[PDB]
């Protein structure tokens, strides 16, 4: 908890590997001097006057992009240069790492439809500036037009078993074309009955008959339990 | 003509005289073009011309 | 070592031709560094040769694993070019 | 005038209790199976992170 | 140019009837949409969009 | 018009005439025997196996054709 | 000022690590594949939809009878494609697919060849049990590590690498 | 020339500015370029000799097999191209129609045979050195590339003396003598 | 083990070297000879082609590193 | 740049070699050449974390080698492996 790390570049931009005896995960700050959630930050110094600037570690027990991330994705769609829509964002958790992985130039519209993970997710974003908090119900998209346009890659970290028609509503509505699709798949809250996989090979066909394309799809097994992370395009014209 | 439609029975012409309707004994129906070369996006007029 | 006679080596073409310091903290830890590079160098050279050995026998039993198989397959080709 | 024979093929449950111990820790290597998760506070992964190397099935 | 651009299927709609369409009717005052009737007693009306 | 070198080569034969072939980027030169064609920067590209001797070359531009007599 | 040793220069005719190795399925063990327990989907093709109509075998109670278990009879579209260009010989097997037991999949690959599209959405996910009576397609799955597969002989459904079969 | 789009590759496909048929895939431009040639249509000066040699051996396959004109002239032909060294042994005639190439004719020449025993360590750069005149074949000096040799010169290819090349590797072993005026 | 015991293919220890010759000590055996015979073959195969190299210096032998090289 | 590669120009290489360091981890294979753009930084902990992993202030060796330095149980573990390595390599 003092010791000295060394950073690296990641293959997908804005984030960072945190080389030392063990090796973290970590993610450039947006509010520097602050830790919001509670993981540790590994500060670095660069020397002109000499700034000192801070780096979050990433923890991938408790945000499935980060246990994504390092389980092995081919590709995100979460550049440095993007706008995120993340579907069920629920606190600081993922949402802050989402953040600060897309920057200071582009933003993450993070909705929300419970009232208390809201208040203290509006009250973590306004500390960093390029998050947007919406607090409405994320089945009728129809109700936050309003106000978010036209997002090029969303995030669903949704659990409730109307999945397909919660992406397929949103990306329809806000969604650019070729644009990026990352799904977490938790197949105990979409159904119990029937087994993991299976409820994976339902949901990759409802995707792919609301022409999401899907690429690639990962367990994450050393992390969680029946999830998958499931990357695909918003593909509009020409599925095949 | 396709090799999956068989027997085609009933044929209409879409209200834009720009799609034929082929409803085949096989089951499908199927839409196809009339003009079979052109497309059905707007066109500059460098395009059109 | 590779002894060569004087009369062959003074006598080849060209191309095949056989062509401050700190005392203490740092001279301590520069040998520190040479133990864990000599660990790390003799570890993984244990490795590779255990490798080495393990791939001896994997190709010795698919050797003669595909041997048996393929008189198998030329003696099932056999009959069915005798039952002609 | 037998072989060596072994205590564990003596009792035909104990062999099946002590290779069904070894199949577990078989596929701790196959693929990377679920544990438990977070046991102490996160302190790293404490085996190795890597770069060009993505373990994840792609779709044709 | 047009004989390289001759590509005339557009795609069928829906996964087709059941025995095979013996009848169909556009409607005469919009578009996008056709009635579709097939020969095992099953009708259905197709939004063509 | 404006002072550009494009190509300049000194080939050792006798060259009787040339002449460009639809830009600046080709242009055919009708040597001692073997009537040749070059590209802009003066690089040959042909020598051409037929066209066994030449003396007038031109250029139908409208239908690609090299004519050599 | 002269170079030495010049040639007359001609078109030089010449001149002019994200690794990925799929991971194991979660659901697989060794080779038993732990996650396939009834109800099934069981994917169709177009020479086991012939072969039951020729051995008179009906689908859904034929797959009843040989696994004793609720079968979803799974068809890809890009299948029916093949079992409509076979032509008006295979009406019975046109309308016999047509069935609103046998729910069926949609496709994304350009073409109809319908054993790369089983044996791709099969190793994607290995929850499926594949029906089918091609050989080199039998050799492709049972290649593949544990997957069921099951293929009409006799007069019923026979049915190769499921443990609970019994 | 524009890397054409989809329907103009397609409008004209047989188009190409750089190759054409009649150039035989450029092999007169390419050998030329792996040995060195100086002047244009010394390829084609060789396979004119080529040429001509398979068709004198066609003629003389031709003449029927029991008289003295035939096996004399093809037995002669055969250690004339063996004495100018086109080829490596005294073969079949079968090998005057696979085995002489307007790259072996090529491969006589003398910067060729030059980097071959290693005089030069580059045809260019042997090409450098005898178009300066410092090698010569027995007696008399050699300035033109083109002079190829023949079977018995391939071992008087020596620098003339007072080659400053001779004297610099002479005095790199140190076995500078400087009575013999080199 | 296919129809023979394990005191049928038990093991033969290898006998020491002497006490009285023990100056000069390890007897080497058949497995030590051969490792120093291939050794021994390999320095006198490349001996010979360096001496082969030698005779066939041909001593024209020209490059430009001949003025670093002395 | 090689002007402070003089003072970190040990830790990357024990780095690269983490795998013989402890002989309790076995860090998967890779080769993990020096990467051209990096930086070094230190941890610092989180306020409610305290007894748990917080490192003391006197305890906080200003390098990651200073800090392998700190325990003789590591450091003895290095002696006896490279004493038989040296009796064994003599
Ligand atoms: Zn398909």
């Amino acid at each position: 908890g003092g010791a000295k790390v060394v950073i690296e570049p990641h293959r997908h931009a804005g984030v960072y590997i945190a080389r030392g005896k063990e090796d973290l995960l970590v993610t450039k700050n947006m509010a520097p001097g602050e830790s919001v959630y509670g993981e540790k930050r590994i500060s670095v110094e660069e020397p002109v006057p000499p700034t000192k600037v801070e780096y979050r570690v990433w923890n991938p027990f408790r945000s499935k992009l980060a246990a994504g991330i390092m389980g092995g994705l081919d590709e995100l769609f979460i550049a440095p240069g993007k706008k995120v829509l993340y579907l069920g964002a629920a606190s600081g958790t993922s949402v802050s790492h989402v953040s600060d992985v897309v920057g200071p130039e582009g933003v993450v519209y993070a909705v929300e439809f419970s009232h208390r993970p809201g208040r203290e997710l509006i009250s973590m974003a306004k500390k960093r500036p390029n998050i947007i908090p919406i607090i409405e119900d994320a089945r009728h998209p129809q109700k936050y037009r309003m106000l978010i346009g036209m997002v090029d890659c969303v995030f669903a970290d949704v659990a409730q078993p109307d999945q397909a028609r919660i992406i397929a509503l949103n990306s329809h509505m806000f969604l650019k074309d070729q644009g990026g699709v990352v799904i977490s798949i938790k197949a105990n809250c979409i159904d119990s009955t029937v087994d993991a996989e299976t409820v994976f090979a339902r949901e990759v066909q409802k995707l792919r008959e609301e022409r999401i394309k899907p690429l690639e799809q990962l367990t994450l097994e050393p992390y969680e339990r029946d999830h998958c992370i499931v990357v695909g395009r918003y593909m509009r014209s020409g599925l095949k | 003509h396709t090799k999956r439609m068989q027997h085609v029975f009933q044929v209409k012409y879409s209200m834009d005289s720009k799609y034929i309707i082929s409803g085949s004994d096989d089951g499908n129906v199927r839409l196809w073009r009339s003009k079979a070369w052109e497309r059905s996006n707007v066109k500059t007029t460098r395009e059109k011309n | 070592g590779l002894k060569v006679p004087k009369a062959v080596q003074k006598e080849l073409p060209f191309k095949s031709q056989i062509h401050v310091v700190l005392g203490g903290d740092e001279k301590k830890a520069r040998s520190f560094i040479q133990k864990v590079l000599t660990i790390s160098k003799a570890k993984d050279s244990k490795r590779k040769e255990q490798k080495a050995s393990q791939r001896k026998e994997r190709l010795k039993k698919l050797a003669k694993m595909e041997e048996e198989k393929s008189q198998r397959d030329k003696e099932k080709k056999k009959e069915y070019f005798a039952q002609n | 005038l037998t072989p060596k024979r072994n205590k564990d093929n003596r009792n035909s449950r104990v062999k099946k209790r002590k290779k069904y111990q070894k199949a577990q820790k078989k596929l701790k290597s196959v693929r990377a199976v679920y544990s438990g998760g977070q046991s102490g506070v996160y302190e790293g992964e404490k085996t190795g992170i890597k770069k060009g190397l993505t373990r994840s099935v792609k779709f044709k | 140019l047009e004989r390289m651009f001759a590509k005339p299927f557009v795609g069928q709609l829906g996964y087709g009837h059941r025995d095979g369409v013996y009848a169909i009717a556009k409607n005469y005052g919009s578009l996008n949409k056709l009635a579709t009737g097939s020969a095992d007693g099953v009708i259905k009306y197709w939004n063509m969009s | 018009r404006k002072g550009q070198l494009r190509a300049e080569l000194f080939l050792n034969e006798t060259c009787h005439s040339a002449t460009y072939l639809q830009n600046e980027q080709y242009f055919a030169v009708a040597q001692k025997k073997y009537t040749f064609i070059y590209d802009h920067e003066g690089t040959e590209l042909h020598r051409l196996k037929q066209h066994i001797e030449a003396r007038h070359l031109d250029f139908l531009p409208y239908h690609y054709l090299l004519v050599t007599a | 000022t002269r170079k030495f040793g010049l040639v007359k220069r001609t078109l030089n005719t010449k001149k002019d690590l994200t690794r990925n190795i799929p991971q194991v399925s979660s659901a697989l063990f060794f080779q038993y594949n732990q996650a396939i327990k009834p109800p099934y989907q069981v994917l169709i093709d177009t020479n086991f939809i012939n072969f039951s109509i020729q051995k008179k075998v009906d689908i859904v109670r034929g797959m009843m009878d040989c696994l004793l278990a609720k079968c979803n009879p799974l068809i890809t579209d890009c299948v029916m494609a093949e079992l409509e260009k076979l032509g008006p010989k295979y009406r019975i097997a046109l309308k016999l697919a047509r069935d609103p037991r046998i729910k069926r999949l949609s496709c994304s690959h350009k073409g109809t060849y319908a054993d790369d599209c089983l044996v791709h959405r099969v190793l994607q996910h290995k929850c499926y049990i594949v029906a089918t009576n091609d050989a080199g397609l039998k050799q492709r799955i049972r290649k593949i590590p544990g997957i069921p597969l099951m293929s009409v002989g006799g007069h019923a459904y026979v049915i190769e690498k499921l443990p609970d079969v019994f | 020339v524009r890397k054409l789009k989809h329907h103009e590759q397609k409008l004209l496909k047989k188009v190409d500015f750089l190759e054409w048929k009649q150039d035989q895939g450029h092999r007169d431009t390419q050998v030329m370029r792996t040995y060195h040639i100086q002047n244009r249509e010394d390829y084609h000066k060789y396979n004119r000799i080529c040429g001509d040699i398979r068709r004198l051996a066609n003629k003389l396959s031709l003449l029927p097999p029991t008289d003295p004109f035939r096996r004399k002239h093809e037995q002669l032909l055969l250690d004339k191209l063996y004495a100018m060294g086109v080829l490596t042994t005294k073969s079949k005639i079968s090998d005057l129609e696979n085995k002489v190439t307007v790259s072996a004719i090529c491969r006589r020449r003398l910067p060729v045979i030059m980097h071959r025993l290693k005089m030069a360590e580059t045809i260019q750069d042997a090409v450098k050195f005898i178009e300066q005149g410092h090698v010569r074949v027995g007696p008399n000096l050699i300035n033109d590339p083109a002079y190829l040799v023949t079977r018995n010169m391939e071992d008087y290819v020596t620098w003339v003396d007072n080659s400053k090349i001779k004297k610099t590797l002479l005095r790199y072993r140190n076995q500078i003598d400087d009575f013999d005026f080199s | 083990a296919k129809l023979v015991h394990d005191v049928q293919k038990k093991q033969h220890r290898e006998r020491s070297q002497l006490t009285s010759r023990s100056r000069y000590g390890f007897l080497e055996k058949h497995k030590d000879y051969v490792k120093r015979a291939q050794d021994f073959h390999r320095k006198q195969s490349t001996l010979k082609v360096l001496r082969e190299k030698a005779k066939e210096r041909n001593p024209d032998e020209y490059y430009h590193a001949m003025h670093s090289r002395k | 740049d090689d002007n402070m590669r003089r003072e970190v120009q040990r830790d990357l290489l024990l780095i690269k070699h983490r795998a013989a360091l402890d002989p309790k981890r076995h860090y998967k294979k890779q080769r993990w050449e020096v990467p051209e753009r990096f930086a070094i930084g230190t941890i610092i902990e989180d306020k409610s974390e305290f007894y748990s992993s917080r490192m003391n202030r006197k305890e906080r060796k200003s390098t990651i080698l200073e800090t392998l330095m700190g325990d003789e149980a590591s450091n003895k573990y290095f002696k006896r492996k490279y004493n038989e390595i040296q009796e064994k390599s003599t």
